[PDB]
């Protein structure tokens, strides 16, 4: 919303554990929140109140005392109230789903004008990042660069059809893989490594979500938004791009899979790092001047943790970690 | 219920190392 | 209609070689059954044993 | 009952004559440690030895020693993080292709046979810049092209 | 009144003998026994309200 | 690696030629030859009633109706380089019988 | 109904034709051979322990069951009183004889509650004298 919560105690109790968000639809998203719950917070009590009234005011025994006799009054209809009481949460459902429509139609746009665009791969159990278009502000080149690898791409492309010939699925080779964008600037996740990729501040950012294997979703609690991700997400009708306007401060922030994957589901952690927009060209040309250069020299380029501060990688092993230290030491 | 004689060794099998002759070339 | 005992593809008997399917007959499993499931209880006397299987 | 926390898919190891040292949280690892004698007599170490420091402290395979005696080994480059020191005998090593996309690189080996047994089990001793890894390894001939080779009775 | 004081003060010291336990082992198997333990507390106590609830307002008059 | 962890068995010290190991095929229980070599588990299992004997723990049974271990062969390479047979089964083997020792 | 050989025909309707009580001592003995033969099991060869929280498990519930018939215990039948509901003692009105002939629970209505049953009281004016 554009009208902010109460805030003090009653914001945080409305909150009611929600991050506090850091892009704009974010902030929509939280105030759209905080007001429901006070409306929602008014229904509650606004009827437990009544339940508590025939707990104590209705009983049997009170009536009995006060000589009301063996029954009560017998009343069954009363129809004026019954319309009344009807048309009620009509106008309250109705009305919610104006501001419902108004704070998810801002946000599912999709007309943000991206400056940096990350192609993202989501596989049974990590997550691989792609820079795959970045403005010429960012860019290195001084003009828009562009990330899409030639001959791995070429490939991809290549296997869609004829591996001496099976093509069952409508003429494509059931093990098709062109829908996956294959660059040059890639972070690859690793159990061994939890993978970090590396965003900028203030500027509009484009996702671009698919899966090798079984679907997954991402999700970042500090966006307050997730998004699946699915295999072939045209075959599927899905809309396999997000935009956000903008993130609003530095940081390293956990994002995780929220959609039931396989067995290591709960261990496909990965890490959104935001960093100031003038280290983030200094990065991007780090990455692209001398390519074998790992995610974690980069980032000691940029001066900050070549790690994942936020999540640690879990321990792979399965009787280890019975005394809870399932963390694995970076470094 | 377990046969008398047959008992794990006292020895803690520290490796022997093999050979075979080498030709005079 | 039916093929029972196809010998032909058994080959000839010789006491190194099993199968992993090689029950008696069905009239006899019980029988094997009942060594399957004795727990190994076995005695040692000396100069003489008793078999578990005794 | 056998998806439990010991499983035994897990426990595996891979269907290779050579051994292994090293966890997840060492340094360097040695994979596949063998020591090769063809029917020639002509013999060598074969190993694999992947950088995982994440301290980014790239080292180089000073020396390698078969129960002490040396190994010939040349033209090793230091092996940063993420990388793979492939080495076995010339001509086991020429039958592989070296990868142009990847940090792999192939390095040939050779050592005189001091009189090793087929079957038995040598100690192997690598020497990097950073530390030493001891690791006993047996003693086999290498894998014949396979489908070429047929029962000879004499 | 009756028995909802004793059933009630058996289960406060049981609760404090669970998450005291708790507290003091790690994460590990027996923190899974110390919070049994703890709940049986709570139960205890749930149980000792509850009889305390059947004598303020019963509804079974002629025993 | 499983080399490593072998226990040797009583008077069995130096029957193996390194990795070489040489059990009886005969099962210690009714005589059926065991021959299903669990190559990860390192079991050797019989397949008449389900007998397994653990290779690296002297070939002790660890499931089923056997009770006794697998006697052991000592092996050692000849002069030209073959294998051969450096001693004789120390222990009956085969099933047991009334009179047997153990 | 005739006791046959130890058992009552209205426990077993054929008590005369047949063997059908076996006495429960023998169930006892049967139970505990049960229980000891169940108890040798694990002394085998067998490594694992998955197979002694089995038969563990199974035979103390054995145990469990052969206390109970051992001792056969109960309950007494609770004489209290819960809502609305009657002591033992009393006798139940049948409700839809008397709504069908003005009588017993139905007698004795008001004029206006026998026109509020669609009644005209001319038609059962002698009936309530
Ligand atoms: C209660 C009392 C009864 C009662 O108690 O039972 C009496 C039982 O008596 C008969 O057994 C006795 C004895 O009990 C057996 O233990 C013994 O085993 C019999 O000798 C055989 O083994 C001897 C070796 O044994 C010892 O070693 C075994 C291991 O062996 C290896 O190691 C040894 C080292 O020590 C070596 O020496 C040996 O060579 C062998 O080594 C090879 O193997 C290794 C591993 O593979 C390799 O590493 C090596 O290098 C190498 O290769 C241990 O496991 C044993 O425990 C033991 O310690 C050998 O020396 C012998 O030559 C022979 O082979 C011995 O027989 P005997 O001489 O007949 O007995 C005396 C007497 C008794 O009456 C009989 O004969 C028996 C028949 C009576 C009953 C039958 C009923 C009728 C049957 C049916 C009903 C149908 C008709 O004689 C007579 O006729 C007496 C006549 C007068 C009376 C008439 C009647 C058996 O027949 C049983 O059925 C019988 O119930
Ligand atoms: C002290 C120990 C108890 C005692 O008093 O023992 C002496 C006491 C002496 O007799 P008793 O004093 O008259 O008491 C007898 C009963 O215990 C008194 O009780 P009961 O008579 O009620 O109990 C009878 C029970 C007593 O016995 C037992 O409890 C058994 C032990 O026997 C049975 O129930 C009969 C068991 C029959 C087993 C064989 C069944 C064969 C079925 C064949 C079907 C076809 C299969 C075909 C093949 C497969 C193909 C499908 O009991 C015994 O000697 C028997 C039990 C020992
Ligand atoms: C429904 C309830 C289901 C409970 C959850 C399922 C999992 C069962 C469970 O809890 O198992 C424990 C886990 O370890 C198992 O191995 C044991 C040790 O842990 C392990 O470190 C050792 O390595 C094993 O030792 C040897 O064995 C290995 C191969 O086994 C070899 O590598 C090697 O030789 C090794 O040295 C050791 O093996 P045991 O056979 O001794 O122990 C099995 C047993 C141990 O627990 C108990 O005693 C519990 C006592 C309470 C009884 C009741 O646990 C179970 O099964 C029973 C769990 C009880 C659950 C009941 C709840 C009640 C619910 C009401 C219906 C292993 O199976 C793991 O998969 C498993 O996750
Ligand atoms: C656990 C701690 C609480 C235990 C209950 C204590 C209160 C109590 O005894 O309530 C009795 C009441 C029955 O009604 P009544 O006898 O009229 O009593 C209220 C007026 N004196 O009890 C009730 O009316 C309980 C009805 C269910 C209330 C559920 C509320 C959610
Ligand atoms: C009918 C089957 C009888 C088996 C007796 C085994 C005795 C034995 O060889 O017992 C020997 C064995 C040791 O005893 C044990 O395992 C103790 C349990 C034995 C069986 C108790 C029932
Ligand atoms: C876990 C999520 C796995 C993925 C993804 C892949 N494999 Fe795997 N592999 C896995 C296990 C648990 C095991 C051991 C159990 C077994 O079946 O052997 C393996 C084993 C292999 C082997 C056997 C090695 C040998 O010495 O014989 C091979 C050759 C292998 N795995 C190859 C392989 C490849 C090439 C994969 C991706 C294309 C792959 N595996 C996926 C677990 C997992
Ligand atoms: C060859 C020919 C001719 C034919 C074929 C083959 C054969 C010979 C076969 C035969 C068979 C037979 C005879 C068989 C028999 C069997 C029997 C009799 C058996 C019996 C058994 C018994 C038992 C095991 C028992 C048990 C018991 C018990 C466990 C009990 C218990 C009790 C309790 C617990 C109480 C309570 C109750 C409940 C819980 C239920
Ligand atoms: S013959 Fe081997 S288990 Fe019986
Ligand atoms: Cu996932
Ligand atoms: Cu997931």
């Amino acid at each position: 919303c554009e009208v902010a919560p109460p805030g003090g105690v009653l914001g945080d109790f409305l909150r009611m554990g929600w991050p506090d968000g850091i892009t704009p639809e974010a902030v929509a998203m939280g105030n759209f929140w905080s007001w429901v719950w006070v409306a929602a917070w008014i229904i509650g009590i606004i009827m437990w109140g009544l339940f508590l009234t025939a707990i104590f005011a209705w009983g049997a025994k009170r009536a009995e005392k006060r000589g009301e006799g063996e029954f009560p009054k017998q009343l069954q209809y009363n129809v004026p109230l019954e319309l009344v009481l009807t048309i009620v949460p009509i106008i309250i459902v109705m009305v919610l789903f104006f501001f419902t429509v108004q704070t998810q139609d801002k946000v599912t746009a999709l007309d943000k004008n991206p400056e940096v665009t990350v192609d993202v791969t989501a596989y049974q159990w990590n997550w691989k990042f792609g820079y795959s278009e970045i403005d010429g502000s960012l860019a290195p080149g001084g003009q828009d660069y562009q990330g899409s690898d030639p001959e791995r791409q070429a490939a991809a492309e290549a296997s869609k059809k004829d591996p001496s010939g099976d093509n069952p699925i409508h003429g494509n080779s059931k093990s098709d893989v062109s829908y996956l964008e294959f660059n040059r600037i890639e972070t690859l996740g690793t159990t061994d490594e939890i993978p970090v990729m590396v965003l900028p501040v203030n500027t509009p950012i484009e996702f671009n979500l698919a899966s090798a294997d079984v679907a997954h979703s991402f999700w970042v609690p500090e966006f307050l938004f997730k998004r699946d991700a699915y295999a072939h997400p045209e075959a599927n009708k899905s809309q396999r791009v997000f935009q956000i306007e903008e993130i609003t401060e530095e940081g390293a922030f956990v994002g995780r899979c929220a959609e039931m994957c396989g067995t290591y589901h709960a261990m496909m952690n990965f890490e959104l790092r935001v960093v100031d927009r003038d280290s983030f060209a200094e990065y991007i040309s780090f990455r692209d001047s001398n390519p074998d250069a790992t995610n974690a020299q980069a980032l000691e380029h940029i001066g900050q943790a070549p790690y994942a501060t936020s999540t640690s990688p879990f321990v792979s092993d399965r009787t280890a970690t019975r005394d809870g230290e399932n963390t694995q030491s970076n470094a | 219920c377990s046969p008398p004689h047959q008992q794990d060794s006292p020895v803690q099998r520290t490796n022997e190392i093999l050979t075979t002759s080498q030709n005079p070339t | 209609v039916t093929t029972i005992n196809a010998i032909w593809n058994l080959g000839p008997y010789n006491p190194s070689q099993v199968s992993a399917g090689s029950q008696p007959d069905v009239y006899m499993l019980w029988t094997d059954g009942a060594a399957r499931v004795m727990p190994a209880w076995e005695l040692y006397l000396g100069n003489y044993t008793i078999p578990a299987v005794f | 009952c056998s998806a439990g926390q010991i499983t035994q898919t897990s426990s595996q190891v891979a269907a290779v004559d050579g051994n292994q040292a090293g966890s997840a949280n060492d340094p360097v690892l040695v994979r596949d440690v063998t020591v090769h004698l063809t029917t020639d007599g002509e013999a060598g170490v074969k190993f694999t030895a992947i950088n995982q420091d994440t301290s980014h402290t790239s080292h180089t395979l000073e020396s390698v020693t078969v129960d002490g005696e040396e190994v010939e080994l040349d033209d090793a480059e230091p092996i940063e993080r993420n990388c793979s020191l492939v080495a076995d005998i010339q001509s086991e090593l020429d039958l592989i292709e070296e990868p142009e996309v990847g940090c792999i690189q192939h390095v040939a080996t050779s050592l005189e046979n001091p009189g090793f047994a087929y079957g038995g089990v040598v100690p192997v001793e690598f020497v990097f810049d950073t530390g030493a890894i001891t690791i006993d390894a047996t003693v086999s001939a290498p894998v014949l092209e396979s489908g070429v080779e047929n029962r000879e009775v004499g | 009144m009756g028995k909802s004081f004793a059933l009630l003060v058996l289960g406060a010291i049981i609760l404090a003998g669970g998450v005291w336990y708790t507290i003091e082992v790690g994460y590990s198997v027996m923190a899974i026994v110390a919070a049994l333990i703890m709940a049986a507390g709570g139960g205890i106590i749930t149980w000792g309200l509850a009889v305390a609830a059947d004598v303020n307002s019963p509804t079974s008059h002629k025993i | 690696a499983d080399a490593e962890k072998v226990i040797e068995r009583e008077g069995q010290e130096s029957f193996h030629y390194g990795d070489y190991y040489a059990y009886s095929k005969i099962c210690t229980h009714i005589g059926c030859p065991t021959s299903l070599y669990e190559a990860q588990t390192n079991r050797i299992l019989c397949p008449c009633h389900q007998s397994q004997f653990d290779a690296l723990h002297y070939g002790k049974p660890v499931f089923g109706p056997a009770a006794r271990a697998l006697p052991q062969l000592p092996i050692t390479v000849d002069e030209e380089g073959y294998l051969i047979a450096a001693g004789n089964f120390i222990e009956p083997l085969g099933p047991a019988f009334w009179e047997r020792k153990s | 109904p005739e006791i046959y050989r130890g058992v009552s025909t209205l426990d077993e309707p054929s008590a005369a034709w047949g063997w059908h009580g076996l006495k429960r001592n023998t169930i006892q003995l049967a139970g505990w051979i049960s229980v000891l033969f169940m108890l040798g099991y694990n002394f085998g060869n067998h490594k694992g322990h998955v197979e002694t929280i089995w038969l563990l498990v199974i035979t103390a519930l054995l145990v469990i069951g052969l206390l109970i018939h051992l001792f056969e215990p109960k309950l007494s039948q609770v004489r209290t009183i819960t809502s609305r509901n009657k002591p033992v003692g009393h006798v139940e009105p049948d409700w839809t004889y008397d709504q069908a002939t003005l009588t017993g629970t139905w007698g004795n209505l008001t004029d206006s509650q026998l026109r509020s049953v669609n009644i005209e009281p001319s038609r059962v004016a002698h009936l309530r004298a």
